[PDB]
DNA sequence: CAATACATGCACAGGATGTATATATCTGACACGTGCCTGGAGACTAGGGAGTAATCCCCTTGGCGGTTAAAACGCGGGGGACAGCGCGTACGTGCGTTTAAGCGGTGCTAGAGCTGTCTACGACCAATTGAGCGGCCTCGGCACCGGGATTCTCGATATCGAAT
DNA sequence: ATTCGATATCGAGAATCCCGGTGCCGAGGCCGCTCAATTGGTCGTAGACAGCTCTAGCACCGCTTAAACGCACGTACGCGCTGTCCCCCGCGTTTTAACCGCCAAGGGGATTACTCCCTAGTCTCCAGGCACGTGTCAGATATATACATCCTGTGCATGTATTG
């Protein structure tokens, strides 16, 4: 048969690895080591995130309690920048 | 602004923080430097409380957001909610 | 001719005297004031003018002497681990090293 | 002179201590007076009766504890001054060489 | 109707907000999911992934390589400290350890 | 006359507000009847352990009244509990009364 | 709202069935209600996952009886799915 | 049975030569291996209590990283 | 006279051969009966698939690595380079798993 | 060579001393009675997730032959581990002094908390399509191999500092 | 001036680095399918906001006494050093099973299909849990003895060193 398909971002790391390099390859594991990386820093963020809107009593998430988050887990450097650059992106798409 | 309370920690307080440890017999340079211990413990708590804190429009620090901050790092307290 | 001496202790049954008193003990072992200043202090620079619990301030207190007080007993076994009996700033320096927050 | 809660230097076997005057003692209204007021002995106060007749002063010593704390005549008490001072330095030169003296003797001992 | 635009193109973004967005609602975590919460979800993994490959990127080029391999994610991962308490109690597969050696290991003179 | 499903179970947790819990609690949009039953049983279960235990430090302390004090002792004295909760610290409790033998006298 | 909901009186019932002579302690009692808490969280979200994890969406007493094996230590497990079993008997036997 | 002695004394030293080690005692090797054998059980009973909650009575590495998840540890490349 | 390294030369040198190389140190055939036979008594006729077998030798090995820099800082603690296994059991009991 | 005093090491008296124990007392948090209201329980329906039959295939298990890198055993030896000792100093212990924490009282207010509105906004469902994933197929980065260079190691002879 | 130890250098050995060479199989791109993202419209409803209340948190102050601080004497550990022993690194030979690989077989993981059991959902009812009030005894606080117990002297059991 056709086999289901098994969710992963592969290609979206490919892509974003030649934005940020542009002549660099990857390999296979690495890639898997990624997207290990990707679905459980998401786990991490979106666990906090359903949390904290809970632990208020709000029944919804939204981008404010996620900036929150993503400045719970990630440290300062890996906090100002992903800040300003989400805040950016969600005006830039409300823009669109 | 409050200003130059670090040393609120006593060198007496240190000494009986370390007597519950069962400790005998204490070296001179450690209290300053478990001061500094404090410190990094007591800011990173208070920066996840802090930022529990303002996610909830408040200006009061709650013991609710402390011990959900203690939830999180892991070093969780009882007593006080789940 | 006989002169007095005093009823000073050896160092040491002062220490494991106390010892056995702390350990049944169950109050707070920092004044209050000081570690609120504490707390008040730090939470300057993250946003100014907060206000805080007083079951707050004292879930920190006793939050504070819990992590203290367990690193101390492994701060001990650290200490007889080269055979001493003095703990050093090496010890707790170990002790965070091998919880891994160092 | 003599005075509540003033200093004071006094006998203890062969050597002086200074001590703090806490009461004082009159041997012929069989009375003393304190500080935080005359009064008579209590019931579990009393006075050694070979000072009792002279003029008595209860004196806590310094730098040890209140089971140290007795009465004194004149013979065990002297005013806080210039002499009694010198004196007082004397008896801790002669304790000094009796402690000198126990070193001589314990190291002719080791030998 | 009009032309299908992704919305990772609209924010700008290269991970997918549609997947993220279905994988929020089909992962269980709440019965409603604000609009912006996947974009900047994938903004923030963006700028996550952005920082890991750079790092493995300069590791594989004082490594004299251009291919990525786990020997060059866990040198790129101990070598940051915020990244290494990030993944700090995390183990990478194929990834070695870092190359230290204690002082008094060295031989003396 | 409607009758609780405690008493159906022969539990005294409930199983309503646990139920309850588990539906409004966002853990998953579909659950069972016999889930909160179950989880109210190993409540009981745990519960009943742990303040026996914390009874059994009050006879021993000759305290009538639970405190913290006994339910530390009940949470470290027991090994299971101290790494099921060594974990967790409490309110007021204090440490074991351990010396370790390098430290007494000889 | 104004009622606030916590296991008060149902833990006092417990002790009564174990201990019916031994009073409780306000700030022990909230010990117990946030330990009680804290292990149906921890109970629960394991479950969850374990049902998710199977690609399975439903919450019934199979995967609860596995993560109370799997979390509890051995010794409190064994009698936890022994007395959960003949509970969820009971409820079934008396519908 | 024997198995638990397969892990030879040789590859303990390069364990502890990956680990930095310079001198290694003679007692090291056996209670390592009760070290390394305990760690053992806590993995592979969460990993065949996941396994026997899928139906299932063959293991998956999937499981075993599912397993690490839940003992704290994460392992990336294993799937998940 | 043959030549000879002195002793702990050739120890940092294959320390340095361990720590830039990747591979996996264990034997892979007896670590997977260690695995069949304690996972014998859990559940009997019980099967195993290769990436699970490789997924419990990269966790040992990442276990058992960390363990033994953790080791090296508690022996070097004590004015020691050899460790004994005092070591590790004081670096298991700060960590809390004893 | 024996004794005996001396020195060194247990046994015990005795005084401090701090802590456990007995008793009064009060007091304030525990527990018990009440009202209620909201959330759990009773009944009926939809429908859909899940249990069960089939199947196939693929991926795991078992075994058999060769080869070899690695394990095991052993000899040696040199480097730590560990015991002992001495000296210094660094807190241990204790007493006096300052002081500041701790309790009670007081007020005030800012900010937590509850209620109503309503409008933005996400949930849900039909179309559809373009991205994303399964398969295939070449190719070049890379794995393996071999030879010269480089760096490191280690041990046998000159040379300066130190003691006598 | 003489001898000796630490270091200083030269040279041999040896493990690894770097340069070609050669073949190899994962990897990146092309192709085909297919199904979840997207568009669009609606509909309920949840949170933002305004507003009102009231509670505990902040601030001050005034008396306390427990503690903080400081300092002085002492002694017991921390550590520097040395001696000695023994245990583990290093190297060699022998063994042995790890690994490749090749094939056979079959066991259950995964997928499809069906049919149905249970559960979300809704309405109505009712009683159990919680906010509130009180009275009241378990335990806190204080005070006076009892007793472990700590320290030390001193006094006797035993090694022993000197002496007659």
């Amino acid at each position: 048969r056709r086999k289901t398909r098994k969710e992963s971002y592969a290609i979206y790391v490919y892509k974003v690895l030649k934005q940020v390099h542009p002549d660099t390859g990857i390999s296979s594991k690495a890639m898997s080591i990624m997207n290990s990386f990707v679905n459980d820093v998401f786990e991490r963020i979106a666990g906090e995130a359903s949390r904290l809107a809970h632990y208020n009593k709000r029944s919804t998430i939204t981008s404010r309690e996620i900036q929150t988050a993503v400045r719970l887990l990630l440290p300062g450097e890996l906090a100002k920048h992903a800040v300003s650059e989400g805040t950016k992106a969600v005006t830039k798409y409300t823009s669109a | 602004v409050l200003r130059d309370n670090i040393q609120g920690i006593t060198k007496p307080a240190i000494r009986r923080l370390a007597r519950r440890g069962g400790v005998k017999r204490i070296s001179g340079l450690i209290y300053e430097e478990t001061r500094g211990v404090l410190k990094v413990f007591l800011e990173n708590v208070i920066r996840d409380a802090v930022t529990y804190t303002e996610h909830a429009k408040r200006k009061t620090v709650t013991a609710m957001d402390v011990v959900y901050a203690l939830k999180r790092q892991g070093r969780t307290l009882y007593g006080f909610g789940g | 001719g006989g002169v007095k001496k005093p009823h000073r202790y050896r160092p040491g049954t002062v220490a494991l005297r106390e010892i056995r008193r702390y350990q049944k003990s169950t109050e707070l072992l920092i004044r209050k004031l000081p570690f609120q200043r504490l707390v008040r202090e730090i939470a300057q620079d993250f946003k100014t003018d907060l206000r805080f619990q007083s079951s707050a301030v004292m879930a920190l207190q006793e939050a504070s002497e819990a992590y203290l007080v367990a690193l101390f007993e492994d701060t001990n076994l650290a200490a007889i681990h080269a055979k001493r009996v003095t703990i050093m700033p090496k010890d707790i320096q170990l002790a965070r090293r091998i919880r891994g927050e160092r | 002179e003599f005075a509540l809660g003033g200093r004071c230097l006094a006998f203890h076997g062969p050597l002086m201590y200074e001590a703090k005057i806490l009461k004082i003692w009159d041997p012929s209204s069989k009375m003393y007076t304190s500080i935080p007021k005359p009064q008579k002995l209590g019931e579990d106060e009393s006075i050694p009766e070979e000072i009792i007749n002279g003029k008595c002063f209860f004196i806590h010593y310094q730098g040890w504890k209140s089971s140290w704390d007795e009465w004194v005549g004149y013979d065990r008490i002297r005013a806080y001054n210039e002499e009694n001072i010198a004196m007082k330095k004397r008896l801790a030169n002669e304790a000094k060489e009796a402690k000198k003296s126990l070193l001589e003797q314990q190291k002719k001992k080791k030998l | 109707r009009a032309k299908a635009k992704t919305r990772s193109s609209r924010a700008g973004l290269q991970f997918p907000v549609g997947r993220v967005h279905r994988l929020l609602r089909k992962g269980n975590y709440a019965e409603r999911v604000g609009a912006g919460a996947p974009v900047y979800l994938a903004a923030v993994l963006e700028y996550l992934t952005a920082e890991i490959l750079e790092l493995a990127g300069n590791a594989a080029r004082d490594n004299k390589k251009t291919r990525i391999i786990p020997r060059h994610l866990q040198l790129a991962v101990r070598n940051d400290e915020e990244l290494n308490k990030l993944l700090g109690r995390v183990t990478i597969a194929q990834g070695g350890v870092l190359p230290n050696i204690q002082s008094v290991l060295l031989p003396k003179k």
